[PDB]
DNA sequence: TAGGGTTAGGGTTAG
């Protein structure tokens, strides 16, 4: 099989992409180009678009406006354009002060430095760093930056020699990317693995079929009759795991099913989507976005900041708001609650916080 | 631990069920209307048993419990209860709120990777228990809880604290090198290091800047006198400070880097009488900031100096991440770029940048 | 106004149907390709008044043109295999092949006749074409497709917007009638009437109706640099809003009828002493502001309270806007979308040097800057705002520099007559635009073009006249 | 109430 290349969309996942990629010469000259993307390189599944090679220069070749070079790494060889900076408006010099005649004089040694690194011959260690170009059916690197290496010893060439396998064997030598993980969009069809992401998955579910109806308040065994929620829960992991009866197996079924819609009311009330009144129904819920009286009189708590005097800073504490409210409409008050009350009210410019935690009225 | 009160006396009844309400009972503000109190008397004494009798009791002198690490670093977590032990790094005293703030670097069987965290003693309790010092091993429970402004996750100290002190500080504190990674590895999630080194190369400059600020009210100044002097400070004092920001990588990841101070410095391959120099010659405007990319014979030498290859160079670094382990704050999508190699834009789905911070800084 | 219910006008055929003045469009293909947005103003019976409306356009089907070839070459050898060329060889050669290799689904075809008479050469002036049509969810043929009856192939990357104007014969902001509105159950728009039509076939041009009234602010504001790392900080900024301002007429008198101030605090120094109690004694409308997120949370919810809809000043695009969105960014100020009509969440990449993402910043909404519409008009020595005062209304103008600004919170006289003379700026930058009477000169050019009217503005001349072409 | 201020930046050609 024609092995498929990656899409043109995941490429930056890769951490490889935007490093300079340590690669053997022969490697670079055997990569297949990419048919998606002309000037992108493929080695292992890997999109490659940059190298750093290392090697003896063996022929110099100048024309007017670039150096050519030939690198060899005892693997291969390959040409390394070097394109010609114009000094065009060089700088002047002026008798200024002392100190600054120093700094002159500073500058022109560095610049003598430079010249003098940046000048190569035949049989000296040149390192290249670029992107790989074709021209005239000729594979070449495009120099970004480069300098000649002052190797006498012969440690550097060494050194890389021997940590190139390591390179290759921990990190080219490996499969692909990350991108959402294998099959994490959806769960490969609502059957899934996980009893508590089955939970969670019709959780969220239910909470996307309350709010797109609008539902001021609800029961449980409301939730029951919707036909699609129990579908999308009627799953083979919690069938299989409810076969605690013989007798009531249609029974038990249901009291499974009624168990993971409250473990899926609950978990909604965690975020406070959801509250509770002490109305006599264990199974009665209203969606807090719904709750106009409760913005009302949480935006009235701030104009007045919480009852505090006016030379006190101007605001409130998250932790203030929520003792106040607590003391003031209802001890039985939930933090989510409060904070999904608070952001409603921000978003429709009632409002403005100055710090995090901290709210002022306008 | 199993203690038996040995209580003198007659053999009264009930003594050992509930304080008398008519004899003497007294209860602390906290304890108003329990069920159950027994006041102990000054006759009684305490004992201790023996294991071999109440093995099966004893049998669960296990570990002290501590709290799951998912639950110690999680904001939604309500409970401001938690438990752990932990080696003391350092002790330092805060003064204006007396504070002794404690960092500890966790222990658990979890995560080989712990995360570092801040325990802070209050005024409350301030002459704080004996044996409290750096590099010895203490086991905390009942710590109080919060998460601050900058979503950072602290540990305070309540009245319901106990802290028990299980080794005493090493003799000779030894030495330990830190791990050698690619920097490929912190990309993936997979209980990866945040204090490490790696061998990278200097790509670029982003900015670089120079100040020479009041050492009391830390305002710029110019030829060693302060903005607001005469109003915020009593004297003239100067020091130097600096920042520089690169961008190296290490043929596997991109990573940018953050300096200061001499290690600002040390980047740059300068020696010190030449950062001398630089600085001398620095103190006369006040400020020298560059921003090559981002939203004068001074400024044409470190342009020059910022490209040329005397600094793109290739080092050794030991870095240390930016964002604290304690911090949690997960929100980060992939963007999307327009990368063009060949005259011929394409959209790729890109990760955030990562972002570091240097301790050490030496050639190759 | 509820939102269960909209504001349906009977038709001449008894069918209820929305009516809207549309001003803005916007187009977002990457997240939502096959979608064009409609902003504008509709009348609402119960406050016998007009407010925003957001109009949501869907499906719209992509155009392409094939050129059949004379005679039959094989594309591998580019040799003739003897046999002519028709058109259901044509279509038969597409369903087999570009289908397949494409992944397209769905598409229909039809034999027409089109003119060619441009740069490209062998193309015939008279021909037949083979029209595909299909949604924009399919991928994107490539420009250079090359097939065995086919030669060049046209309409590869024609943006939903301009088929969508082009194919409604829509000329600038007209009046529209839009048959069969469904309500939205996810609002998705700042505004306060939302509507969607299934078909763009749906929506006609009436051209009866005067243009109604419009909502415009001028607003400016003072910035510090920081002496630490060059950043350019807010310290205080106004302005000014009228109601009912119209787009066939004079400018009315007064130019204003409400206007606002708000003023900050740097991070170090403080206010001066019994600030507070001096403003209350002036009894003049200032909100003192903690910090610059309060500051910025406050000028974003007066913006969206008020709801303009043309936000005009000195030197916005090139230095306040760019200015202000990094101030947001930095302070991490939420809800930065307000500043437009669309509900988003990415901002656009700040620092571009075409500036089109900062364009975008604000689409559904005006920004006229008077230094632009200025150049396009008269000549000047200069075009900086004391120059523009000096010549048009002959007024002098005090210039602050930035060196006094960190002095003027020594005393309270100082803050109000700092705070005055940003009123006063921003008092003569509305009346330099009412004077020269840039908004019916941009509708009556928008009108002849035909272009949309926000791009007018920009002083894209060979915009408005390649729309006209 | 406990980290300073904070955010994001280069991403192309020349024979």
């Amino acid at each position: 099989r024609c092995e498929e290349e990656t899409p043109s969309l995941l490429w930056g996942l890769d951490p490889v992409f935007l490093a300079f990629a340590k690669l053997y010469i022969r490697d670079i000259l055997d990569m297949k180009e990419s048919r998606q993307v002309p000037g992108v390189f493929l080695y292992n599944g890997h999109p490659i678009k940059q190298v750093d090679v290392l090697g003896t220069v063996i022929g110099v070749r100048e024309r007017d406006a670039f150096y050519s070079y030939g690198v060899d790494d005892s693997t291969g060889v390959i040409n390394c354009i070097c394109w010609k900076k114009l000094n065009t408006e060089s700088v002047s010099a002026a008798p200024s002060a002392a100190r600054e005649l120093s700094l002159t004089s500073q500058l022109k040694k560095l610049q003598e430095t430079i010249e003098q690194k940046t000048k190569i011959e035949i049989g000296d260690t040149i390192r290249v760093r670029g992107s790989i170009r074709t021209y005239r059916e000729e594979r070449e690197i495009h120099a970004t930056t480069y300098y000649k290496v002052d190797d006498p010893v012969w440690n550097i060439q060494i050194a890389r020699m021997l940590e190139l396998p390591t390179i290759y064997r921990k990190v080219y030598d490996q499969p692909f990317h990350s991108s959402a993980l294998e099959k994490e969009e959806a769960l490969s069809n609502p059957g899934a693995l996980d009893l508590p992401s089955l939970t969670s998955l019709l959780s969220e579910k239910a909470k996307e079929f309350l709010m797109e109806n609008r539902v001021q308040s609800f029961y449980q065994q409301e939730l029951e009759m919707v036909e699609s929620l129990l579908s999308l829960a009627n799953q083979p992991v919690i069938h299989s795991a409810s076969s605690d009866q013989v007798n009531f197996k249609k029974d038990t079924t249901s009291k499974a099913i009624h168990s993971i819609f409250k473990n899926a009311i609950q978990l909604l009330q965690e975020k406070g989507l959801v509250f509770q009144k002490d109305d006599g129904f264990d199974n009665l819920y209203y969606v807090t976005r719904e709750d106009k009286d409760l913005h009302r009189k949480i935006h009235r708590i701030i104009q007045q900041d919480c009852q505090k005097p006016n030379h006190m800073e101007k605001g409130c504490h998250f932790l203030h708001i929520l003792a106040c409210a607590r003391l003031s409409i209802r001890p039985g008050l939930s933090e989510a609650v409060l904070q999904q009350v608070l952001e409603l009210l921000e978003d429709q410019s009632d409002i403005v916080s100055t710090m995090e935690h901290y709210y002022t009225a306008f | 631990q199993v203690y038996r009160l040995v209580a003198p006396g007659p053999a009264t009844p009930m003594l050992f069920e509930k304080d008398g309400s008519s004899c003497i009972s007294r209860r602390p503000l906290e304890l108003a209307g329990c069920a159950s109190c027994l006041t102990v008397q000054d006759n009684w004494t305490l004992e201790l048993e023996s294991s071999q009798d109440i093995q099966d009791v004893l049998d669960a002198n296990k570990s002290l419990p501590e709290s799951s690490l998912t639950d110690l670093l999680s904001d939604n977590f309500t409970d401001s209860l938690v438990s752990f032990s932990a080696e003391i790094l350092s002790r330092t005293l805060c003064e204006p709120r007396r504070c002794v703030k404690l960092t500890v670097a966790l222990e658990t069987a979890e995560c080989e990777f712990p995360p570092h965290l801040d325990v802070y003693i209050e005024d409350p309790h301030l002459p704080p228990s004996l044996g409290l010092l750096p590099g010895a091993r203490v086991h905390f429970s009942q710590l109080e809880k919060r998460v601050s402004r900058s979503h950072n996750v602290y540990c305070c100290f309540r009245s319901s604290t106990y802290v028990q002190v299980l080794s005493f500080p090493p003799e000779t504190t030894i030495s330990v090198p830190l791990p050698h990674i690619y920097l490929a590895e912190l990309l993936q999630g997979g209980q990866s290091p945040f204090q490490a080194t790696a061998s990278c190369h200097i790509v670029s400059v982003f900015s670089l800047q120079l100040f020479w600020v009041c050492a009391y009210c830390t305002s710029i100044c110019r030829q060693g006198k302060c903005t607001r002097l005469g109003s915020t400070c009593p004297t003239q004092t100067a020091i130097s400070q600096a920042i520089i920001r690169l961008l190296v990588e290490d043929g596997t990841a991109e990573a940018v880097v953050t300096c200061r101070n001499h290690h600002v410095a040390a980047a740059l391959g300068l020696c010190p009488r030449e950062w001398a120099s630089l600085l001398d010659f620095v103190q006369v405007p006040g400020r020298v900031v560059l921003q090559f990319a981002g939203p004068e014979p001074m400024t044409m030498f470190l342009w020059t100096l910022c490209t040329s290859p005397s600094v793109l160079r290739p080092i050794v670094l030991s870095f240390e991440l930016e964002r604290k382990p304690s911090k949690i704050v997960p929100l980060e999508p992939p963007r999307l770029q327009r990368f063009q190699c060949g005259e011929l834009p394409f959209l790729t789905h890109v990760n955030p940048r990562l972002r570091l911070s240097c301790l050490s800084i030496r050639e190759s | 106004v509820d939102s269960s219910h909209l504001p349906l006008v009977k038709g001449a055929d008894e069918e209820q149907v929305f009516h809207f003045y549309w001003l803005d469009a916007y187009e977002d293909q990457y997240n939502q390709p096959g979608v064009v947005f409609l902003f504008g103003k509709v009348w609402i019976e119960s406050a016998e008044t007009h407010v925003s409306c957001c109009v949501m356009v869907k499906n719209i089907e992509r155009t392409l043109y094939f050129l059949p070839r004379e005679m039959k070459i094989d594309l591998n050898t580019g040799k003739e295999t003897g046999t002519p060329i028709s058109m259901k060889d044509v279509y038969e050669e597409f369903d087999e092949k570009i289908a397949t290799k494409y992944k397209i689904m769905k598409f229909k075809s039809k034999p027409v006749e089109k003119n060619y008479a441009f740069e490209i050469p062998d193309v015939p002036e008279k021909s037949e074409y083979l029209e595909v049509k299909y949604s924009a969810e399919m991928p994107q043929l490539p420009q250079d497709l090359k097939g065995e009856t086919f030669s060049h192939v046209f309409g590869t990357n024609t943006s939903s917007l301009e088929l969508f104007l082009m194919n409604r014969k829509i000329k600038g902001p007209c009046w529209l009638e839009v048959k069969s509105p469904q309500l939205l159950n996810q609002p998705v728009s700042w505004c306060k009437v939302e509507a969607m039509a299934l078909k763009p076939d749906l929506v006609n041009v009436i051209k009866d109706v005067s243009p109604p009234p419009l909502v415009v602010m001028a607003f400016s504001m003072k910035t510090m640099q920081n002496a630490k790392n060059h950043q350019n900080e807010i310290i205080a900024m106004a302005a000014l809003v009228h109601h009912s301002f119209a787009l066939d007429k004079a400018a009315p008198k007064p130019p204003f009828q409400s206007h606002f101030c708000v003023v900050s605090k740097p991070k170090d120094c403080i206010f001066p002493y019994a600030f507070k109690e001096v403003i209350e004694k002036k009894n003049v409308k200032v909100e003192v502001a903690a910090t610059e997120r309060t500051l910025l949370g406050f000028f974003l919810a007066k913006v969206h309270k008020i709801d303009p809809d043309i936000i005009v000043g000195h030197n916005i695009y090139g230095f306040e806007l760019e200015v202000l969105l990094q101030r947001i960014n930095v302070c991490k100020a939420p809800h930065w979308s307000k500043i437009g009509r669309l509900k988003r969440s990415n901002m656009p990449k700040l620092g571009g040097r075409s500036g089109f993402g900062e364009r975008n910043a604000t689409c559904g909404r005006m920004i006229c800057d008077v230094e632009i519409s200025a150049k396009e008009l008269i000549r000047c020595k200069s075009y900086h705002l004391s120059e523009l005062v000096q010549q048009i209304l002959k007024t002098e103008r005090v210039v602050i520099p930035m060196e006094n600004i960190q002095n003027m919170y020594s005393e309270s006289s100082q803050l109000l007559y700092l705070l005055e003379h940003t009123w006063k700026d921003a008092k003569f930058i509305l009346q330099i635009m009412c004077e020269l009477n840039v908004l019916p000169l941009a509708l009556q050019i928008t009108n002849i073009a035909g272009n949309i009217m926000s791009r007018t503005l920009m002083g894209g001349r060979s915009e408005r006249n390649e729309f006209l072409l």
